[PDB]
């Protein structure tokens, strides 16, 4: 905050939706809740300067476990070199992944 | 899923209904069996009748009481906290700035049809 | 088989409305010191049928300055949305099962708000719009009291579940634990379906028809089927919510003539209002919700959010 | 990077426990009862190690538990435990509270018996 | 109005602006910048006519459209973060779409076209609210998120804004519009350093707030809206307008007056950091503004403007209301030059 | 029904397109209805019941209805028609082919790059795979507001008691 | 006395809507902060039990925790069978 | 991101370049705002539902009663000028350029 | 007299009788003769998946007891 109003009068005004991994209903716990919590206590008071590059591969798997987009990219993959492989009756897919 | 057909299956008897309803009849219409109501006579277009800040006030107050209840809907699952004292007194406090709010559209002319 | 199930709610509902037509006559022209229907049929018991086959071969006169498009989306969305509010009902168990059925039926109910809202855009006319104004105001107006209403009284469901009105309402009806927020609703739904001294929309000697002036034979005969099936809808509902019927398991047909006979009850006391008082004024209407319902709405909201919690009688939520 | 090592599929293998929700959730409070030591051991395991993996040997144990615990069941009144548990599947919730009768003489065995 | 009610409205405005600055979540400051509005159009309208109609919703577009596009910038920085907390975001477009919502919520040069117009419909307290107190929620946002701007984006708004605002104002004969174009001029003077040094932003704000309470107050003193109306103050009360004189040289940054510690403090910094080129432009674009000052100075105090014949019936009479703190921001405003060291204490 | 989240947001697009290219307000917000209620369904395939029915229920039945209501008053002699301008339809048409050439660009693709990258593997994939008990973890989230959002309701209740003080302020017309 | 009596006398005589709804909201304010069962309430919200208790190891000195769910030892729903 | 996510972008991007690009009717533009309001709301939710933010799930209803707030607001202004002008129509709030 | 109003009121109450016993019969029908499974919650809804996967026959109303396997 412009004014930290909250940490000078010990308030709990937004901070407690601020996160993820902050104390939850029920403990009902966010999907990507381990991968922010590294993120977090790799980042925690050194700057976000420092932060930036020394905390980047817990970041890079926080963003990978919020928006799954190289895992988006691997499954695609598999996917279209199944069907690369049925058209030329290749490939059989195996009775559990057909019934 | 169910509720997709039930909601196909309602729509599509409706509209079939209308199709019924709507090319069934035997028709013969001329120029002035089509004309406009008016108890007898022809009615005036005039310019733009629907007017009057009251009906338009209604609504705006309606929207935000209407908001005021989005807030009050997750009620019944608020109840089921651990932390009631508190959860009471907001709900409470929704409460009493709804009243607040009819009190003070109602004491500054507000709900009334004036002349 | 589900298709078989949604055919055998549809149909029957649509014959009780167009029965429910001869009920209503008949009602009527008994209070007045007169029969009603008595010579088509045994009993006026052919009449409904006489009516809806005269409609659908009488010429649906439509207006040289209606936007047609809406002109027919308006009855289907009426009808549609009338058949569709029958679907959470519990009449033991639903025909669809949902966490938040009563809150899918208010939707739903809000939704039937624009039929009228572009039947008299749609007529033109320029004075029939003023009408649909006026049905529209009283509508949204009247939504802010059902949806309190049913706030309040669901806090002892615990959730919007209408299969739990059952277990709630297996010792005792609801209407013994808050029966003033039951009068109140049940004016509510008067005024909802533009009934009784509420039916402004359709004063018959106030502007003839109002926002049905235009529509005829088969359009204006599927408006009406909407209207009565939101009727016994409605009057279902209030059965559900504040005269439960006691359940067996083994034999739901037992709950079933239970709640069918409320429900007729009820809407015999709907056709009952009918015979009995003059009609409000727009603006004495709109003053009794916003300053009569309102309040007293709003203070037994605060009540029933207040008395679980003081009494330990908070209910489950599942 | 790396690869994410996985258990083979008759690592995976178990003798599975085979009855349905009403028969498991009618004996579910015996099974409690009688079972506690190696479910709470698998669970504390499964929330210590974040880890399906590391709690497979454990998970076997508990189906090797869960079974004997029917098998028990079977030999003494199998037959009042299959009307409870059918009493239990009739109601579309499974609600307890429109057994209690079966519940009683289901319960006043395995006290005499087991 | 009520004065009640507007007691309580202008409460409002200033509690959505503190919610926006006391925030750490992106939620809450969306909420701040939509209660300063919500409260904000009705005192727009506290006149009523049609000009002050328009102004208000004018102003509403442009504002109702910046907090849309500012709430798709913090949900496009949920997608690829899951943060709420207000500090650098984690998405280019999402701040590049934030940068335009606090550019075109402020007033900037390409989003400026809103100022003149919405200030010259509106009275001149509405006005002096305007270009005061709404200034500081977007850029106290702007300060809280700098080391995650596009500098190139900035830059460019805040030297637009300082050639349009000289431009604009240089064809001005109405006070309020004159205004609005030193306004959008002393706004890009702020977001100019906003990339290399905050602490110069908010120094800047305060001087800028000063000299236009200054100016505000000695207009409502005046009860003049036009270059020809004050040219008739003189002729009442001398004193006004000479200490206008003094405000506007200080508005020019003129030396040794306190309206030229920002440049001076701004080019330094900026100085710092091999920029040369943009302060020099800077500099040399702002004595437009200097140039439309001087020509209010000439008509009002440097010269004595024909008067009129029921001149003399106003000089029996005195003010009703008196300004409260005016001795103070004019002072403030053109005396506080040999007070610039204190302006660590901003830090 | 393999695809049932995309034809949702397809509709949902196309609606905006038909509302955005603004024919008559009474068909824009004909058009804002459905794509509202495509949103609601939309929300509903994504688990959200309570969200999509509360997008019905205070948006379609409330502030449209609203909308609908107060076009019915402030509104044109003859109100006008989709069809009476050309740029309605030439806005509508541009909408729907940059729809189409894109989804077709991106089923086709799956590494489109307008401004953001995606990829249409689908939108089954993106679900995470668990249980989540004896409670719908929405609803305890937004019955949240009143234990958690202690501030929240602090704000938005004031925030609307003043908006009820604004609109009567500004709507006196003195 | 006879200024408020009189008062609630005229509300009463011209506005018993307002009288009855103002006094239902009061004693919904006030009623709560008195009663016995406001704490039963939320001990029943605290004894409901949603998630699974996921156990504790005995590192010794844990001489509290139950052991077997049927072990003298944690708390007791023995107060809310008779309530 | 999937492509749900595309749509709902896409579709606040249209919202956005509706309102952008006037015509004569106020009330066109209002109806473009709510149009991005609500692909707002759509996008807000699946991000939240989605990656189980659940103290986040009260976040939409948040921005719902803002932004119809603003909407009422809005919907009063437009009401003033058709008032003033007997139409909605923009081109009649041009007298501020003199 | 008011008694012939009871024709019609006999229609409509058969006429309103049928949907309630038509949902509950079919809901026997097609679930083994036992009512329909109510799955408000994920647990109910992992039940009757698992109740299916172990049925054999792809039915989660086909209940497996200790005949099964114990
Ligand atoms: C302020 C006092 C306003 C007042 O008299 O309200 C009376 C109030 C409202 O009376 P009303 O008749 O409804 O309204 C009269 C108008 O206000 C018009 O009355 P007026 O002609 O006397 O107004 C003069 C005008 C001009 O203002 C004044 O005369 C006084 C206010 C400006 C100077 C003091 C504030 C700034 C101090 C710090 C400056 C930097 C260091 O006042 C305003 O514009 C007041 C606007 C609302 C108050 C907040 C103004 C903030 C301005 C500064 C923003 C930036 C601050 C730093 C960050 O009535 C009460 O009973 C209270
Ligand atoms: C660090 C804190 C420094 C300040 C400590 C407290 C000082 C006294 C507080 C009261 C006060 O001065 O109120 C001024 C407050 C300001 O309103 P105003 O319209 O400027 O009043 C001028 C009238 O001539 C007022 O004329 P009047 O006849 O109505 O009343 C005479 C007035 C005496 O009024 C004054 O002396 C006017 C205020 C002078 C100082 C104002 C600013 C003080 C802070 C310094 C600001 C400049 C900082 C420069 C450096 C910035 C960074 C480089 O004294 C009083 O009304 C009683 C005061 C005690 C209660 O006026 C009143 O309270 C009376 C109205
Ligand atoms: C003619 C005009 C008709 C207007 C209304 C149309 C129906 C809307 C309501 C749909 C059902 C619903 O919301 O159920 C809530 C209820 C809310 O309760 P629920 O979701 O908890 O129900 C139980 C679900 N479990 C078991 C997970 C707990 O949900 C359902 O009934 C089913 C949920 C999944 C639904 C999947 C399909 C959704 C389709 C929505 C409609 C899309 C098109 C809208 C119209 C477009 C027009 C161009
Ligand atoms: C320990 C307990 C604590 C809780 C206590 C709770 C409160 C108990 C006392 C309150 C009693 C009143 C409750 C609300 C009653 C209505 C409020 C109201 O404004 O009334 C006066 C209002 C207004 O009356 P008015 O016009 O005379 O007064 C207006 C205001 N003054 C006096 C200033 C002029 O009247 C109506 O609402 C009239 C309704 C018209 C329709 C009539 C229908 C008749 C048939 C009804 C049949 C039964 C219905 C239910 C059926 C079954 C449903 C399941
Ligand atoms: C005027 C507004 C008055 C609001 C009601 C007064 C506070 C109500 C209350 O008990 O809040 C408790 C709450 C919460 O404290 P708590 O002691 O209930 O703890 C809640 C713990 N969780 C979140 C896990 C359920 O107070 C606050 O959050 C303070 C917010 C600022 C209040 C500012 C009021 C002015
Ligand atoms: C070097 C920088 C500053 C340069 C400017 C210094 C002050 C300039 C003042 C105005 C000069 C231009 C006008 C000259 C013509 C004569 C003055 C005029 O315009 O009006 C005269 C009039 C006299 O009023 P009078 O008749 O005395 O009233 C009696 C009661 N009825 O009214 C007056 O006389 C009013 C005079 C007002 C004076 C205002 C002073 C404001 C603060 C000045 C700060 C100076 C800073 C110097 C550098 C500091 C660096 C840290
Ligand atoms: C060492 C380098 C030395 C360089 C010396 C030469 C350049 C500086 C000296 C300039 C001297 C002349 C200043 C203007 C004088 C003037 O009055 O010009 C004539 C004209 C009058 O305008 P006005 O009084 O408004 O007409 C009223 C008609 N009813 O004026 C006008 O029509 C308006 C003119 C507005 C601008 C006046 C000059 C401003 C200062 C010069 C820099 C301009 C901006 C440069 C920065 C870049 C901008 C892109
Ligand atoms: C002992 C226990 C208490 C007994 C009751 C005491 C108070 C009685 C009720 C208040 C009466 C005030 C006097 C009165 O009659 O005011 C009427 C007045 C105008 O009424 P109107 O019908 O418009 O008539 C206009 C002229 N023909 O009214 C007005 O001008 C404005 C009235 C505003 C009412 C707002 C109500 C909001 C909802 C309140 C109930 C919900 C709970 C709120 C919190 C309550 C806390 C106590
Ligand atoms: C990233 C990808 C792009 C994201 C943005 C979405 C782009 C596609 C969706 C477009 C939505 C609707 C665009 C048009 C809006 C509109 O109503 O424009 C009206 C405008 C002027 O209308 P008017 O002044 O009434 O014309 C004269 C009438 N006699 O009409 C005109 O000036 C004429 C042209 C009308 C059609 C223009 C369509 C342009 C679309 C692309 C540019 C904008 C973005």
């Amino acid at each position: 905050p412009f004014f930290d109003v909250q940490k000078r009068l010990g308030l709990d005004l937004d901070r407690w939706m601020t996160i993820q991994s902050a104390e939850q209903p029920h403990k009902i716990p966010g999907r990507c809740h381990a991968f922010e919590k590294e993120w977090i206590e790799c980042a925690h008071g050194i700057g976000g300067i420092r932060a930036e590059k020394e905390c980047k591969i817990e970041f890079d798997d926080f963003v990978e476990c919020l928006l799954r987009q190289k895992t988006m990219k691997r499954l695609s993959a598999i996917k279209r070199q199944r069907d690369k492989l049925i058209k030329e009756g290749k490939y059989t897919p195996p009775p559990h992944h057909l019934g | 899923m169910n509720i997709m057909l039930t909601l196909l299956t309602n729509v599509t008897l409706a509209s079939l209904l209308v199709l019924i309803a709507f090319w069934l009849p035997q028709l013969n219409a001329y120029s002035e069996k089509t004309s406009p109501y008016e108890c007898g006579f022809d009615p005036m277009g005039s310019a733009r009748l629907p007017f009057s800040m009251k009906f338009f006030l209604v609504a705006i107050t309606f929207l935000l009481f209407d908001l005021e209840i989005a807030l009050l809907l997750p009620l019944p699952w608020a109840s089921q906290t651990n932390n009631l004292k508190t959860m009471l007194t907001m709900a409470l406090f929704l409460l009493i700035l709804l009243a607040a709010s009819l009190a003070y559209e109602w004491t500054q002319k507000g709900l009334e049809w004036a002349e | 088989m589900f298709m078989i199930n949604i055919l055998s709610l549809i149909i029957p509902i649509l014959l009780a409305v167009a029965f429910l037509t001869l009920v209503e006559r008949k009602v009527l022209g008994y209070m007045q010191l007169r029969k009603g229907p008595n010579v088509v049929g045994p009993y006026g018991l052919l009449q409904p049928i006489a009516d809806a086959l005269k409609l659908v071969t009488k010429e649906p006169l439509r207006p040289g300055t209606s936007s047609i498009s809406m002109f027919i989306i308006a009855p289907i969305l009426g009808l549609s949305l009338a058949l569709t509010m029958w679907v959470p009902l519990p009449m033991p168990y639903p025909l669809i099962n949902m966490n938040l059925g009563v809150l899918f039926m208010l939707a739903m109910s809000s939704l039937a708000v624009y039929s009228i809202l572009w039947s008299g855009w749609a007529s033109n006319s320029k004075y029939a719009l003023i009408g649909a104004l006026r049905a529209v105001a009283q509508t949204i107006s009247y939504e802010v009291t059902l949806a309190i209403i049913l706030l309040s009284v669901l806090l002892m469901n615990g959730s919007y579940t209408l299969s739990t009105l059952i277990t709630t309402q297996e010792h005792i009806w609801m209407i013994f634990t808050s029966w003033p927020l039951a009068m109140m609703w049940f004016i509510s739904t008067l005024a909802e379906t533009n009934r009784a001294p509420f039916d402004l929309t359709e004063g018959e000697s106030e502007l003839v028809s109002g926002f049905n002036v235009e529509y005829a034979a088969g359009p204006f005969a599927m408006f009406f089927m909407a209207e009565y099936a939101n009727i016994i809808m409605m009057n279902a509902f209030t059965a559900i919510l504040f005269l439960g019927a006691s359940h067996d398991p083994h034999t739901p047909e037992l709950y079933t003539i239970n709640f069918v006979l409320k429900t007729l009850a009820l809407t015999i006391t709907f056709l009952w209002i009918r015979a009995s008082y003059p009609r409000f004024r727009y603006d004495q209407l709109m003053h009794l919700l916003w300053k009569s319902f309102l309040p007293l709405t709003l203070a037994l909201c605060m009540w029933h959010i207040s008395l679980p919690i003081m009494t330990a009688s908070i209910p489950p939520q599942s | 990077p790396g690869i994410v090592e996985l258990p083979t599929l008759e690592d995976l293998k178990v003798q599975e426990v085979k009855v349905s929700s009403s028969v498991l959730k009618a004996a579910a409070h015996h099974y409690g009862a009688q079972c506690d030591k190696p479910n709470k051991e698998f669970m504390l395991c499964r929330w210590e190690e974040k880890d399906p993996r590391r709690c497979l040997e454990e998970g076997k144990l508990v189906n090797q538990c869960a079974l004997d615990f029917f098998r028990q069941i079977k030999r003494h009144c199998a037959e009042p435990f299959t009307e409870y548990w059918t009493c239990i599947d009739y109601s579309g919730l499974q609600l307890f509270r429109h057994c209690r009768k079966q519940q009683a003489k289901f319960d006043e065995c395995v006290l005499d018996k087991l | 109005m009520n004065p009640i009610i507007y007691t309580t409205l202008i409460m409002t405005v200033m509690s959505g602006t503190m919610l926006v600055m006391i925030s750490s979540h992106w939620l809450l400051i969306w909420i701040g910048f939509e209660m300063n509005l919500l409260a904000m159009i009705p005192v727009l309208m506290k006149n009523f006519n049609p000009r002050a109609t328009e102004a208000a919703t004018k102003y509403f577009l442009t504002q109702a459209t910046a907090s849309m596009m500012l709430m798709m910038a913090i949900i496009i920085n949920l997608l690829y973060s899951g943060q709420w907390t207000i500090t650098k975001m984690f998405n280019p477009v999402a701040m590049t779409m934030m940068t335009m919502a606090l550019a075109m919520k402020l007033g900037l040069s390409p989003f400026h076209f809103w100022v003149p117009e919405v200030t010259q419909g509106i009275s001149l307290q509405a006005g002096l609210l305007l270009l005061t107190w709404q200034k500081l929620a977007p850029l106290s946002v702007l300060c809280q998120i700098s080391q995650s701007i596009n500098p190139n984006l900035m830059l460019t708004m805040a030297m637009l804004s300082i050639l349009i605002g000289g431009w604009g104002g240089l064809n001005q004969t109405q006070l309020r519009k004159i205004m609005a174009y030193s306004s959008i001029a002393h706004m890009g003077w702020m977001t100019a350093v906003l990339p290399y040094n905050t602490t110069m932003t908010i120094l800047n704000l305060l001087i800028y707030i000063t000299m236009t309470l200054a100016m505000f107050m000695l207009l409502i003193h005046s009860s003049a809206t036009t270059t020809l109306s004050l040219s008739h103050t003189w002729n009442k009360m001398p004193v006004i307008t000479s200490l206008m004189m003094v405000t506007l040289l200080s508005m020019g940054g003129l030396p040794p007056l306190s309206g030229f510690m920002p440049k001076w403090m701004i080019i330094q910094e900026m100085t710092k950091n091999e920029s040369i080129i943009m302060p020099t432009l800077m500099a040399m674009t702002a004595l437009l503004n200097l140039y439309f000052y001087m020509r209010l100075a000439y008509s009002s105090s440097l010269t004595m403007f024909p008067s009129t014949n029921n001149m003399k019936m106003k000089w029996q009479f005195e003010h009703t209301k008196q300004m409260k703190l005016l001795p103070t921001m004019i002072v403030l405003s053109t005396l506080v030059l040999p007070m610039t060291p204190a302006l660590s204490s901003l830090n | 029904t393999m695809y049932i989240a995309f034809i949702l947001s397809t509709i949902f697009v196309i609606g905006f397109v038909g509302f955005s290219s603004k024919p008559s307000p009474i068909y824009g917000g004909l058009g804002l209805i459905v794509s509202g209620g495509v949103g609601c369904g939309i929300v509903l395939n994504f688990g959200g019941s309570f969200l999509g029915l509360m997008v019905f229920l205070i948006y379609l039945g409330g502030m449209l209805v609203v909308f609908g209501y107060t076009t019915a008053m402030a509104t044109e002699m003859y109100p006008e028609v989709w069809v009476s301008n050309k740029t309605v339809f030439g806005a509508f048409v541009s909408g729907l082919m940059m729809e189409f050439c894109m989804v077709y660009y991106a089923l086709k693709e799956e590494e489109v790059e307008i401004i953001f990258k995606f990829n249409g593997l689908g939108d089954w994939v993106i679900y995470d795979t668990g249980d989540s008990g004896f409670f719908s973890e929405e609803a305890m989230g937004i019955a949240a507001l009143y234990s958690y959002g202690t501030w929240l309701v602090i704000v938005t209740g004031w925030s609307l008691l003043i908006g009820v003080v604004v609109i009567m302020e500004i709507t006196r017309g003195n | 006395a006879g200024r408020i009596a009189s008062f609630l006398k005229n509300a009463w005589a011209k506005e018993p809507v307002l009288v009855a709804s103002f006094a239902i909201g009061g004693l919904a304010i006030i009623l709560p902060s008195l009663s016995p069962y406001t704490n039963y309430a939320i001990r029943i919200n605290r004894a409901t039990p949603y998630n699974y208790p996921v156990p504790l190891r005995d590192d010794g000195n844990m001489p509290d925790v139950p052991s077997h769910p049927q072990d003298p030892q944690g708390p007791s729903l023995e107060w809310l069978k008779n309530l | 991101m999937p492509l749900v996510y595309m749509n709902i972008i896409m579709a606040f991007a249209i919202a956005l370049a509706g309102l952008l690009m006037y015509r004569s009717h106020l009330m066109s533009s209002l109806l473009c705002l709510e149009g991005m309001m609500l692909s707002l709301f759509i996008m807000s939710t699946l991000i939240i539902l989605n990656t189980h933010f659940t103290l986040a799930n009260m976040m939409p209803i948040i921005l719902l009663v803002f932004a119809a707030c603003e909407a009422a607001l809005g919907l009063s202004l437009l009401v003033m000028v058709s008032n003033t002008y007997g139409t909605d129509y923009v081109q009649n709030l041009n007298l501020l350029q003199c | 007299m008011w008694f012939e109003i009871l024709p019609g009121i006999a229609v409509m109450a058969a006429c309103l009788f049928i949907p309630g016993m038509a949902t509950a019969h079919i809901h026997k029908f097609t679930n083994g003769g036992k009512e329909k499974r109510v799955a408000h919650f994920s647990y109910q809804w992992n039940l009757m998946e698992r109740d299916r996967c172990i049925s054999g026959v792809n039915r989660y109303h086909v209940t497996k007891g200790l005949e099964n396997i114990d």
